[PDB]
């Protein structure tokens, strides 16, 4: 059968895979439009972060650890409780080597960071939501992936230089008013999506916001 | 020299590319001083040679009429096409102007009355575009203009060049998709420039140019003469007959779409560069023989420019396009370095969007829309030098008129519309008016 | 509409056949994968209907 | 000063994310100019030297009684230690931010406001002290030859104040540190607002590139 | 004759753009032939301008300018060779690389 | 009765106070920016 | 006066893409199934 | 239907070649539409087209 539109395939929930005891996470493959290449054993290109997410999916990325360190610097005791580790018919016999053949460097979508907006939004998230209630290990991998995507790279711009950045943020916010719905930490940030994701991951009693 | 070198060398990039190369260098020979009749004879000879080599001519296997329900003349040039155009249209209008005229005629026929023979041509063009949108997007940028073409196999190993096998093909494709601003501007930093050069090295045209005088080129010629798998239909190597059959199958069951109509009109509509309307100029021209003996004057070289740049846009179109497409900081730095007037880039982009919205319902704000429409709107501004006899003024109209008077080898020719019939027109016409 | 139904059916056929060849969670995938505006399980139900 | 008031008036009427990159760049340039001006004014009132308009080195020497003929003769000479080989005439053309004449001693000071104190200090040194010391040797040789009754003494002092004004008192033990640091904190907050919030999110990369080219 | 045109001569010399990166121009990434490096057998290798540009970019850590490239390779001895296959390009004129 | 119904609706399951639509001619963004501009609030409390 | 105004407006009228789309909307097919009488009459032939 | 045929012919003439006699008809139709869009909109609904 021909004219199969593998590119139109989308995934809503987790799409797992097992092979000789090796656990695989196929959501990045589907979102990147490489389902056909994985199925039919065709070459493709993926960034190393996608490879790490696909292979392990049980060890949080260094971005989440850096975000946890940033939250600890801002306000301890409200950090994410981290317990995981860091970082017609076609038959597939070596899916692991197949995926490793796709790994390469340089195909990463870097985004323009805003050093002060990052720290402002991190503290808004710290105060608004209680992140020390639900264990991240038992969180849904599908939502953890999206959180890691939206927080990727925040630590690399603020941990090395924090005190000057924090003082600049305080100077900017104390003198004139800042609405915490226009702060843009990076070019790939959406307030609505991030806030709904954080609401769904960390429930809050709506009575406090209405009573 | 060019007339005799037009024969031996085989580009081996396919029917359309070989035909385009032969016609373009016949046009160059005409520019250097060849008579239009000798240029026409050379064009006919090269067209016959390429048709026989690829089997396109009527009488052998690869004839399009045996696999398409469309006339031989009406078949697109990338498929089995008739490259017997006049040297006047080749020199003045362009090389891929036959496809543009065919598409314009097909859209005109589709209106007024809704026939099927013209929607068949529309479906053939859509099939060509579908085939084209499976390779590097920068191939359509520059070089000869085309709506879409069939890709042909490259019969030479990639290991011949030392650095070709440094980045994989999928790597290059995904880098090109991610970094589209580098299709229009050259990267400055080594990190992007090295990938740009590796992608440039694997370009089939450049590969053939590097292997142009090598015995390896006989492989492609023998594969084409034997009618073997040389073309692409989806992810598989297919024969030209299979491509023709697939084109017929796709065109017989093609339904016209409003967005497809808009994109076809985008192809048919005016250009971002001021282009002279050669079609209506030649259609409405008239030549009269004046009984005067031929006088052999001297030779002077004049710059015959056919595509200019709108003065309202202070920056080059590639610079503005790359600035719009640039999303990374280093891409922005590169486009600012290339642009001569960085402060006016936003103004130029705004005027570009306003003009596109004025002439077309398409909005370039969406990255996909501008990505698809940019190569069909922006064309190169290459300049040419044409050897002329006497007092020919340094304008395109004067060079064309001199060519018209030069058709007869013995008889003096007078052009009846002696007034200025220039049609320097661009997308931006009413911007100052509005 | 017929073309979209045909494409959805063919894609479901392909993913099912691939899951058959290997060892894959048929139903779990069919409750996960999404096509156009209808999930795979709902596509199966519509095909039954 | 009043320039800060005008800038604040212009920028309180702009909604967040509605400024083109070039507008953000020139507003930032105006803000840095305002910061440099207010530091120049604090030093102005500290030294009580009402030299509102900056004067050229040649003009400063003219105010010091230096004859014009020797200056004209020296204008033809070339600095051997200049990185770009600039002539003495152009070095006389430029105007330092402030100056003071006390008998035979003339003090030249260049002030910059930046986070990297050492980099600004060394840049101002390599820009000024080479020509200043060449002029010092020239006037010493003239004094030895006898064209001036008293030798001149030249002193160059460069002070860089950080964006937060923590070390401004250490370098400048003035009585007026509090008001100046408050004003400079205000202008720093204004700069942060312009660079990080008011810029359109679709042109943040353009702003970053323009800032890198202009200032780095 | 040249002393009466000093300003325009200076402008023309400065307009050559000596500060742009060396390998960003078209003329230095073209298909014109260029000698490579000395191989093991002791024969200079016939190569292309684009290949040599890629080699230098791979070995180097930045894209140098014309002056910077000259300074880096000032101590390098000049080498020349006769082309293996003549011409091979419409822009290839001469017999030495 | 309306207040009791609102309490019943909000206590049992969570309600996000950015999707509540009081009437067909309501925009959360415009109303909130208008109320911010009319009644200033110290942004330090929302960020510190 | 209406004729003069029509002439004045038409002599200085510039075509627009949206205007072209709306003119095609007028020219295009209808929401009701209509028989194409124009091409039927153009292509018809009667014999005595 | 006479107006519809005239408008169709005018749009057909405007394509292929860009003359002025046909854009004149387009401008006349636009003027008519401008005059029409100054009264009740339900007048165009129903009755003669």
């Amino acid at each position: 059968i021909r004219d199969i539109r593998y590119q139109a395939v989308d995934a809503v929930s987790n799409v797992w895979f097992i092979h000789k005891g090796v656990k695989l996470y196929l959501n990045p493959i589907i979102s990147s439009g490489l389902l056909e290449n994985f199925m039919k054993n065709l070459p493709a290109a993926i960034p190393p972060a996608a490879y790490s997410l696909i292979m392990n999916r049980a060890k949080i990325s260094v971005d989440l650890f850096m975000f946890n360190d940033l939250l600890k610097l801002i306000n301890p005791r409200n950090t994410l409780d981290l317990s995981g580790l860091e970082t017609g018919i076609v038959k597939i016999l070596e899916p692991v080597r197949l995926i490793k053949s796709w790994v390469s460097r340089g195909l990463s979508i870097e985004k323009v960071y805003s050093p002060v907006n990052i720290i402002l939004m991190s503290r808004y998230i710290s105060k608004t939501f209680n992140l020390s209630t639900k264990q991240v290990s038992l969180l849904d991998p599908y939502d953890l992936t999206e959180l890691e995507s939206i927080v990727r790279g925040w630590g690399e711009c603020v941990i090395d230089q924090f005190e000057s950045l924090d003082r600049e943020a305080q100077n900017m916010v104390v003198n004139k008013g800042i609405c915490p719905e226009d702060v843009i930490p990076d070019s790939l940030f959406s307030f609505r999506h991030t806030m709904v994701l954080l609401r769904r991951l960390f429930p809050q009693d709506s009575i406090s916001s209405f009573y | 020299k060019i007339l005799l070198g037009s024969l031996s060398d085989l580009p081996g990039l396919g029917y359309f590319d070989d035909l385009a190369a032969a016609q373009s260098r016949c046009v160059k020979a005409l520019d250097l001083g060849a008579s239009p009749q000798v240029a026409q004879l050379a064009v006919a000879l090269c067209t016959s040679k390429v048709e026989r080599l690829y089997g396109t001519a009527p009488g052998m296997v690869n004839h399009p009429a045996a696999y398409l329900q469309v006339k031989h003349t009406d078949t697109p040039i990338p498929l089995g096409g008739n490259g017997a155009m006049s040297i006047m249209e080749l020199a003045t209008a362009g090389i891929g102007m036959s496809d543009k005229n065919l598409l314009k005629r097909a859209l005109l026929g589709y209106s007024h009355k809704r026939q099927k023979s013209m929607l068949y041509i529309l479906g053939l063009f859509k099939f060509l575009m579908k085939l084209s949108d499976e390779t590097f997007q920068h191939e359509r940028l520059g070089q000869f203009s085309f709506i879409g073409k069939v890709q042909w196999k490259i019969f030479t190993p990639k290991s011949e060049f030392e650095f070709a096998d440094m980045y994989t093909s999928k790597f290059l494709e995904l880098w090109s998709s991610q970094h589209v601003t580098y299709d229009y501007i050259i990267p400055k930093g080594r990190d992007n420039l090295l990938i740009y050069l590796v992608r440039k090295l694997n370009d089939p045209s450049i590969v053939t140019a590097m292997t142009m005088q090598s015995p390896l080129q006989l492989r492609f010629r023998m594969q084409a003469k034997q009618h073997m798998k040389v073309c692409r239909l989806d992810g598989e190597w297919v024969t030209f007959r299979e491509v023709l059959a697939a084109a017929n199958s796709f065109a017989e069951n093609y339904s016209a779409t409003s967005q497809d109509m808009d994109l076809f009109q985008t192809l048919t509509s005016c250009t971002f560069s001021k282009e002279y309307a050669w079609k209506d100029f030649l259609n409405g021209i008239h030549c009269d023989v004046i009984p005067t003996k031929q006088v052999q004057r001297a030779k002077v070289a004049r710059t015959f420019t056919v595509r200019e740049k709108d003065q309202i846009i202070q920056n080059s179109i590639p610079a503005v396009i790359g600035y719009k497409f640039a999303v990374t900081v280093e891409e922005m730095s590169d486009v600012l370095d290339t642009a001569k007037f960085p402060d006016s880039l936003s103004v130029d982009l705004k005027t570009m969007k306003d003009g596109v919205y004025r002439e077309l319902g398409l909005d370039i704000s969406l990255p996909d829309v501008m990505k698809r429409i940019a190569p069909m709107l922006y064309k190169s501004s290459k300049s040419r030098v044409v050897i002329v006899q006497g007092n020919v003024e340094g304008t395109a109209e004067a060079i064309c008129r001199y060519w018209l008077k030069s058709m007869s080898l013995v008889k003096t020719i007078r052009v009846k519309p002696h007034k200025e019939v220039l049609q320097a027109v661009s997308i931006f016409n009413r911007k100052e008016d509005i | 509409g017929q073309q979209k139904d045909l494409a959805a059916l063919k894609l479901c056929i392909e993913v099912w056949r691939w899951c058959k060849a290997n060892s894959a969670p048929y139903r779990d995938w069919f409750q996960a994968l999404w096509f156009e505006d209808k999930t795979f399980s709902e596509w199966l139900d519509r095909f039954c209907r | 000063m009043d320039k800060y008031r005008e800038i604040h008036n212009k920028l309180k009427e702009f909604s967040p994310g509605t400024l083109t990159a070039v507008e953000c760049i020139d507003y930032l340039d105006r803000l840095y100019a305002v910061r440099h001006d207010i530091v120049d004014q604090m030093i102005k009132h500290d030294w009580s030297d009402n030299k509102d308009s900056e004067e050229a080195i040649g003009k400063v020497l003219l105010f010091a009684g230096v004859p014009s003929n020797i200056i004209t003769a020296l204008e033809k000479k070339i600095i051997p230690n200049h990185p770009t080989g600039k002539s003495l005439k152009a070095f006389f053309k430029m105007t330092p931010d402030n100056y003071k004449i006390s008998g035979t001693t003339i003090e030249f000071v260049e002030v910059t406001v930046t986070a990297d104190v050492d980099k600004g200090i060394r840049e101002k040194k390599l820009k000024y002290e080479a020509g200043l010391t060449y002029i010092e040797q020239e006037l010493h040789k003239f004094f030895l030859k006898g064209e001036i009754p008293q030798p001149y003494k030249i002193t160059f002092n460069v002070v860089a104040v950080r964006t937060d004004g923590s070390n401004i008192t250490t370098q400048w033990p003035s009585r007026r540190n509090d008001g100046v640091v408050q004003y400079m904190r205000l202008v720093q907050a204004e700069i942060s607002y312009v660079r990080e919030h008011l810029i359109k999110t679709e042109e943040r990369a353009a702003l970053e590139a323009m800032f890198n080219l202009k200032f780095n | 004759v040249l002393a009466t045109k000093s300003s325009v001569v200076a402008n023309s010399i400065l307009s050559k753009n000596w500060e742009e990166p060396y390998f960003s121009q078209t003329r230095n990434i073209s298909l014109k032939g260029m000698s490579g490096q000395v191989q093991e057998d002791g024969h200079l290798s016939s190569s292309v301008t684009i290949i040599e540009a890629i080699r230098y970019l791979s070995n180097s850590r930045h894209n140098p300018s014309l002056l910077k490239l000259y300074e880096e390779t000032r101590e390098q001895k000049a080498m020349a060779r006769i082309v293996r296959k003549y011409q091979r390009t419409e822009a290839d004129r001469g017999f030495f690389i």
